[PDB]
RNA sequence: GUAGG
C-alpha cells in the first residue's frame, strides 16, 4: 500500500514460476481434463459421489494451473500495456484491459497448437486494448470504424508529412484515403479533443477560461420584458376588436394557450362552421391591418 | 543565464530524445533488411517540442510594440 | 544544432548490429517571405535537412540518406 | 431559513435523492451532439 | 459493486479519523486500498470450547511426524552404512567410500533442514492460531491462507473496504465509550490523552442518531449535469469540466469490476480491480490527498469536488461573499474642485 | 505572463 500504485501492483505480481514448454503443455493437459471433469459433473446423469467429488478436485486443480498461467503471464500484459500507454487512459487501467484479454485468450487456448501461447496471446492482449482505447479513451465516444478510419488517416498523413516533407493538401489525403474531401473534414473535425474550463486562463486570478464564455440558456431581462410588453399590447389591441372577433383571431394564434387551433378546430367550441370562422378570421385580419391597430404593433414586429 | 540559443537547443534535445525512444522501440520491433533512415525516425517529437516552446511557454512572450525603446528592452 | 546531433550517439541495439550517424546538418531559404509570413499567419520558418547513415556490421553496409526533421522557426 | 442541519448521508438517502441511475461513461453521440441514454448527461 | 471507504473521514488528522476503530492509521492505509488482511469477527467462544479435542489431534499430528522423521532417519542410516559398505567393498579408487559417506551425510543435514523448516511452519501457523482476536491484521497473504486451509468456519476475515464495513456493522460503540471512560478514570500519560480523544469522537457517535456506517459510503452520487457542464464551444471544440472525466473513470472501472465479478476470475485481478475502484472513487472526492494526483492531460492535475469548495478560487471565499453585480461601473477619476 | 492601482 503505497503511493503510484502500478509499483504496488508490479510488486504484488512478485516472483512467480516461468513456463518452460513442458510445464504448460502439462497445464494445459491438465486444463482439459479439468474441463472434462466439470463437463461430465454437469450432465444430469447420477454419477457416484467419491467421482464426482474427484472430478471437482482435477477442475480445481485446473483452475489453479489457469491462475498459474495468469500470473506467470502478468509479466507479459504489463510490456504490452506499456506498448500503448500515453494515449489518454491510464496506465495501469490498461495493463488491467491487457489482464482481460489474456483471461480472454487463456481461456480461448490449448496445446493443440503447436506454438508457444504468448505468440497467440499477443493478438487478443492487443484486441483487447485497442478496444478499450477505441471504446474508452476520449471524453466523447468514438464508435470502432470512426476510431479506425480517424487513426488510419492520420498515420497516413503523417507518412505524407514525411514523404513530401510538406502538409499534404486535402485532395491529396482524399485520394490517398480514397473517400472524398468531405469524408476527409468531416472525420478530422470528429478527431479532436476537448479543452477543459478549469485551466488557467491568463493570470490566477482570471483562472478559469469558464469564466470568459458567455452561456446561451440565460433568459435576457431586455428581451423577456419587452416580450411582456408585447404581450400586454397584443392583448389590449385585440380586446380593442369585438369579443367574438378577438376570441377568434387567439385561439386562431394560441394567445391563451400555445396551440393555435385551426379554423374547423375552431369551430366545435364556438358552435361556428369552418368556412364561418375563415370568414370572421379573415375580416379580423381586415380589421387588424388598418393604420389604426398598426402603429403599436410595427415597432414591436 | 541562459540565452534563446541554449533554451532552444534544450527543447530540441528534448525532442530528439523522444526521437531516440521512439527508434529505439521501432528498431526493437522492426526486421532487418527493411530498415531506411528514411522510414525509421518519426519528426512528429521535434516539430512538436519546438512548436510546444514558442507557444504556451513563459519565456517566449508577445513582443510589446509600444515605442522602439520598449522594443530593445 | 551539430553538437546536439553528435552528442545523440548512433542507436544500438541489443545485439549492437546496427548504428545511425547523423553527420551534418544544412539548411534551405525560406519559402515565404516575412511580410508573407506576417500577413498570412505563417510560422516563419525554413527546411533543416541532415544526412543519416544507416551502418550494421551484419550487413557490412552504409547507407547514406538525407532526411528532414521538420520547419524550424 | 431556520438551521442547515447537516451529517452522515447513508446510502438509503443517495438513493432517494436519486431519481434512476447510471450505467455508462457515455457523454453523447459525436453526430448528433445529443445526450445517449443511461450515461451522463441522460435525459 | 464493490464497497469503498469514503476519503475524508480517513487520511487525517486523528479527530476525524477519530480512531473508531482502534488501529493505526497504517493499519487502516495497508488495509483499505489492498495489501493486508483483517480478521473481522472469530467465534473465540467456540475455540475455547473445543480446545481439548483440537489439542489432541495436533498432539497426534506432531506424533506421527516424530514417528515418520524416525523412519526417515532410520532409513538414512541404512542408506548410508550400504553404500560406504558396498562401495568400500567394490574399491574402484582408494577413497571411494569417504566421498559417498560425505554426499550421504550433506543429504541427511538438507532432510534435517527441510524437516526443521516443516517443524517451524506448523509450530508458527499452531501460535497464530492461539493468537486470535478480532482486528488482527495478517499482511502475509500465505500465512492467511495457512490460517484458512489449517482451520476454517471459526475466523472470519477479509480485505479492502468490506473488511471495514463488516466491523462497522458489528462495532458496539457503547462499550468502547464504557471502557475509555474507565480508562480515563484511572490512566496515565499518552495512553490517557489518546483515550481522551477517542471518547470525544465515540459519543460524538452515539449522541448522534446516525449509524457510524456512513464511513463506507456505497452508492456515490453524481453532480447534475448543467453544473458540470459540456457546452458547445464555436469552431467543432468542446468545453468539459473535469469531473466529467473523473466520473467517467469511475464508472468506468466499475462496469470492468462487475464484468470479472460476473465470470469466474482470480483473487489477484478482482482484489487489483477493488483497488483501483477505490482510487478512482477517492480521486473523485479528492485528488492528490495521496501521492500523485490524477494529472489527466499532464500539464495539470484534475479538479476535484473538494478542491471546488477551498480556498481563494473555491466556492465559498469567490462565490459567496464577493459576487459581481449588474449595474455598475468603472473609470477613472480626476479632480474637480467646484463640485 | 505583463503593466497599472
Ligand atoms: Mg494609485
Amino acid at each position: 500500500a503505497t503511493a503510484d500504485p502500478v509499483k504496488d501492483y508490479l510488486k504484488q505480481i512478485g516472483k512467480v514460476p516461468l513456463l518452460n514448454a513442458e510445464q504448460e503443455v502439462e497445464l494445459a493437459k491438465r486444463i482439459e481434463a479439468g474441463l472434462f471433469a466439470e463437463d461430465k459433473l454437469a450432465n444430469s446423469d447420477k454419477l457416484a459421489p467419491k467421482l464426482k467429488r474427484e472430478l471437482e478436485i482435477i477442475a480445481e486443480d485446473g483452475r489453479r494451473a489457469k491462475n498459474h498461467l495468469l500470473e506467470a503471464n502478468l509479466r507479459l500484459v504489463v510490456s504490452l500495456a506499456k506498448r500503448y500507454t500515453g494515449r489518454g487512459m491510464l496506465f495501469l487501467d490498461l495493463i488491467q484491459e491487457g489482464n482481460l484479454g489474456l483471461i480472454r485468450a487463456v481461456e480461448k487456448f490449448d496445446y493443440t497448437k503447436g506454438y508457444k501461447f504468448s505468440t497467440y496471446a499477443t493478438w487478443w492482449i492487443r484486441q483487447a486494448i485497442t478496444r478499450a482505447m477505441a471504446d474508452q479513451a476520449r471524453t466523447i465516444r468514438i464508435p470502432v470504424h470512426m476510431v479506425e478510419v480517424i487513426n488510419k488517416l492520420a498515420r497516413v498523413q503523417r507518412q505524407m508529412l514525411q514523404d513530401l516533407g510538406r502538409e499534404p493538401t486535402p485532395e491529396e489525403l482524399a485520394k490517398e484515403l480514397d473517400m472524398t474531401p468531405e469524408k476527409v473534414i468531416e472525420v478530422q473535425k470528429y478527431g479532436r479533443e476537448p479543452i477543459s474550463l478549469h485551466t488557467p486562463l491568463g493570470e490566477d486570478g482570471d483562472s478559469e477560461f469558464g469564466d470568459l464564455i458567455e452561456d446561451s440558456e440565460a433568459v435576457v431581462p431586455a428581451d423577456a420584458v419587452s416580450f411582456t410588453l408585447l404581450q400586454e399590447q397584443l392583448h389590449s389591441v385585440l380586446d380593442t376588436l369585438s369579443e367574438r372577433e378577438a376570441g377568434v383571431v387567439s385561439m386562431r394564434f394560441g394567445l391563451t394557450d400555445g396551440q393555435p387551433k385551426t379554423l374547423d378546430e375552431i369551430g366545435k367550441v364556438y358552435g361556428v362552421t369552418r368556412e364561418r370562422i375563415r370568414q370572421i378570421e379573415s375580416k379580423t385580419m381586415s380589421k387588424l391591418r388598418h393604420p389604426s391597430r398598426s402603429q403599436v404593433l410595427r415597432d414591436y414586429l | 543565464i541562459r540565452n534563446v540559443g541554449e533554451l532552444i537547443q534544450n527543447q530540441v534535445r528534448t525532442g530528439l530524445a523522444r526521437m531516440e525512444r521512439v527508434v529505439r522501440e521501432r528498431m526493437t520491433t522492426q526486421d532487418v533488411e527493411a530498415i531506411t533512415p528514411q522510414t525509421l525516425i518519426n519528426i512528429r517529437p521535434v516539430v512538436a517540442s519546438i512548436k510546444e516552446f514558442f507557444g504556451t511557454s513563459q519565456l517566449s512572450q508577445f513582443m510589446d510594440q509600444n515605442n522602439p525603446l520598449s522594443g530593445l528592452t | 544544432l551539430e553538437e546536439i546531433f553528435e552528442e545523440i550517439s548512433p542507436i544500438e541495439d541489443f545485439s549492437g548490429s546496427m548504428s545511425l550517424t547523423f553527420r551534418d546538418h544544412r539548411f534551405e531559404p525560406p519559402k515565404n517571405s516575412i511580410d508573407e509570413c506576417k500577413d498570412r499567419d505563417f510560422t516563419y520558418a525554413a527546411p533543416l535537412f541532415v544526412t543519416a547513415e544507416f551502418t550494421n556490421n551484419e550487413t557490412g553496409e552504409i547507407k547514406s540518406q538525407t532526411v528532414f526533421m521538420g520547419d524550424f522557426p | 431559513f431556520d438551521e442547515l442541519r447537516i451529517g452522515l448521508a447513508t446510502a438509503d438517502d443517495i438513493r432517494q435523492w436519486s431519481h434512476g441511475e447510471v450505467k455508462k461513461p457515455e457523454t453523447i453521440n459525436y453526430r448528433t451532439l445529443k445526450p445517449e441514454k443511461d450515461g451522463l448527461f441522460c435525459e | 459493486a464493490a464497497p469503498v471507504t469514503h476519503i475524508w473521514y480517513f487520511k487525517g488528522v486523528p479527530s476525524r479519523l477519530g480512531y473508531l476503530l482502534d488501529l493505526a492509521p497504517k493499519d487502516l492505509e495497508k488495509v483499505i486500498y489492498f495489501a493486508a488482511y483483517m480478521i473481522t469477527f472469530v467465534d473465540e467462544e467456540r475455540r475455547t470450547r473445543d480446545l481439548p479435542s483440537l489439542e489432541a489431534h495436533v498432539s497426534v499430528e506432531r506424533q506421527q511426524i516424530e514417528q515418520r522423521r524416525d523412519s526417515d532417519l532410520e532409513a538414512r542410516a541404512k542408506k548410508l552404512e550400504t553404500d560406504l559398505a558396498e562401495l568400500e567393498a567394490e574399491g574402484a579408487k582408494a577413497d571411494v567410500r569417504r566421498k559417498v559417506r560425505e554426499g550421504a551425510e550433506r543429504e541427511m543435514k538438507q532432510l534435517r533442514d527441510r524437516a526443521q523448516r516443516e517443524i517451524d511452519r506448523l509450530d508458527e501457523v499452531w501460535n497464530r492460531f492461539k493468537n486470535l482476536k478480532v482486528q488482527d491484521l495478517e499482511g502475509d497473504e500465505l500465512l492467511y491462507r495457512e490460517l484458512r486451509d489449517r482451520f476454517g468456519t471459526y475466523f472470519d476475515g477479509s480485505m479492502g473496504a468490506a473488511a471495514l464495513q463488516k466491523r462497522l456493522e458489528s462495532f458496539d460503540l457503547d462499550e468502547e465509550a464504557e471502557r475509555l471512560r474507565e480508562i480515563i478514570r484511572t490512566g496515565k500519560g499518552q495512553k490517557k490523552t489518546r483515550a481522551l480523544k477517542r471518547l470525544k469522537v465515540v459519543s460524538a457517535f452515539l449522541q448522534t442518531s446516525n449509524s457510524p456506517k456512513g464511513m463506507v459510503l456505497d452508492c456515490v452520487p453524481v453532480i447534475p449535469p448543467d453544473l458540470r457542464p459540456m457546452v458547445q464551444l464555436d469552431g467543432g471544440r468542446f468545453a468539459t469540466s473535469d469531473l466529467n472525466d473523473l466520473y467517467r473513470r469511475v464508472i468506468n472501472r466499475n462496469n470492468r469490476l462487475k464484468r470479472l465479478l460476473d465470470l469466474g476470475a482470480p483473487e489477484i485481478i478482482v482484489n487489483n480491480e477493488k483497488r483501483m475502484l477505490q482510487e478512482a472513487v477517492d480521486a473523485l472526492f479528492d485528488n492528490g490527498r495521496r501521492g500523485r494526483p490524477v494529472t489527466g492531460p499532464g500539464n495539470r492535475p484534475l479538479k476535484s469536488l473538494s478542491d471546488m469548495l477551498k480556498g481563494k478560487q473555491g466556492r465559498f471565499r469567490q462565490n459567496l461573499l464577493g459576487k459581481r453585480v449588474d449595474y455598475s461601473a468603472r473609470s477613472v477619476i480626476v479632480v474637480g474642485p467646484q463640485l
